[PDB]
């Protein structure tokens, strides 16, 4: 799987944006795969990072992090005022066919999207 | 891009089930994830138009139920469930991606 | 989110024109504003947008030399030029608004020339 | 929202399969709303817990799936292995709902990307 652009569409609370995100190398040390979005400014610009692990078993390891920014007085480069974070651990055995894991991703990717879950966390409701 | 549509004119009255037909000279498969990227306008002679259909599958928000779409690689089409005493004048489509281009008739 | 203003500009030759659009309620921080004309008939063909963290310079070919996209940040009104107004100057230019890459969400209505 | 039947379609590798999972309650301990098929034995069954805690806001979804085998000598099957999923979001106290929701779109539609159908599924590092 080499690393090439994506463009994710349908994204947003109206379903209206798409964002296309560019991959940025990766990390030697623990090889940890980035993508980033092209912000103009390094510290303002929505990153994903994507690691799968080796073996007694697999480990995937997706992160989001995506801050927010604003224009306090007495200064003019905009600093880091919140930070949204996302995090994905998938924990396959090695004996796991593929069916399975492919079950676990999509039925995760669904749940996302049910009622349920994009009302628990869009106003914070828990679910009782 | 070049959006070519089905001829300028139809020749249906009341009631009927009437499909408009588009085909694109090229992929529309841009996003990673494999959502289309059309939208269907529709102008009526006097004022600007309004948006109906977007990711060529999903209905835009405040719009009755009657159009909807179908979405291939890049052989599209607009099923309207039957049409009513205003709904008709030109049914714009156009790709939005990159450059976008209009195209087509009523 | 709502955009206006017009004018029915009726000067001819090819001296300059001024038109403008208002748009109100949203600012220019992810959103671009198209600029597709529509002609007089058939295919309305889109003129270019302005987007800040796209450029804001994007022109259409074939519209590069008559075309000059300004946009005023203070009073979130963007305005263009046509320089040469020999027989492009035919009938309403719209004003368009919409997401980064998304499709056109709402047009306010086009000056008459 | 309260706790009700969810029914999810297009699953699966070549999205034809459809999976029903109805609640099983809440658990007073820790606020975990828990989920799970009508696969008829309470071993064998897969299961969504989902928790929002708070105050820095955090939203947790861990998903178990096991796996069954006709053991040796025996008649009742055991659970041979387990698939695990977990979900953390951190929204702090002052992110809108639109930052939330934008999140929650991202992390639902890059997970059907070229790139994760194949991390995951092939186990191969990007």
């Amino acid at each position: 799987a080499k690393l090439e652009t994506v463009t994710l569409g349908n994204i947003g609370k109206d379903g209206k944006q798409t964002l296309v995100l560019n991959p940025r190398g990766v990390n030697p040390t623990n090889g940890v795969a980035s993508l980033s979005q092209a912000g103009a400014v390094p510290a303002l610009e929505k990153r994903v990072t994507v690691s799968v692990s080796q073996p007694k078993n697999y480990k995937v390891q997706v992160k989001i992090q995506n801050p927010t920014a604003c224009t306090a007085n007495g200064s003019c480069d905009p600093s880091v005022t919140r930070q949204a974070y996302a995090d994905v651990t998938f924990s396959f055995t090695q004996y796991s066919t593929d069916e399975e894991r492919a079950f676990v991703r999509t039925e995760l990717a669904a749940l996302l999207a049910s009622p349920l879950l994009i009302d628990a966390i869009d106003q914070l409701n828990p679910a009782y | 891009i070049v959006m070519s549509q089905s001829p300028s004119s139809l020749a249906v009255s009341i009631g009927e089930k009437v499909t408009l037909t588009c085909k694109s000279s090229q992929s529309l498969l841009f996003s990673s994830n494999q959502k289309n990227y059309l939208a269907w306008y529709q102008q009526n002679p006097g004022q600007s138009p309004k948006l109906l259909i977007y990711w060529a599958s999903t209905r835009e928000s405040g719009v009755p139920d009657r159009f909807t779409g179908s979405g291939s690689g890049t052989d599209f089409t607009l099923t309207i469930s039957s049409v009513k005493a205003e709904d008709l004048a030109i049914y714009y489509c156009q790709q939005y991606f990159r450059y976008p281009a209009f195209g087509g008739g009523t | 989110v709502q955009l206006q203003q017009s004018g029915p500009e009726l000067v001819k030759s090819g001296t300059s024109v001024k038109l403008s659009c208002k748009a109100s309620g949203y600012s220019f921080t992810d959103h671009s504003l198209h600029w597709v004309k529509q002609s007089h008939g058939e295919s309305l063909e889109w003129i270019g947008y302005f987007s800040p963290n796209n450029g804001g310079t994007i022109y259409n070919q074939k519209f590069m030399g008559k075309a000059t996209l300004t946009v005023d940040r203070s009073s979130s009104t963007a305005y263009m030029d046509l320089h040469n107004l020999t027989s492009a100057d035919s009938a309403v230019y719209f004003c368009s608004t919409g997401w980064d890459y998304g499709p056109f969400d709402s047009w306010g209505q086009g000056t008459t020339l």
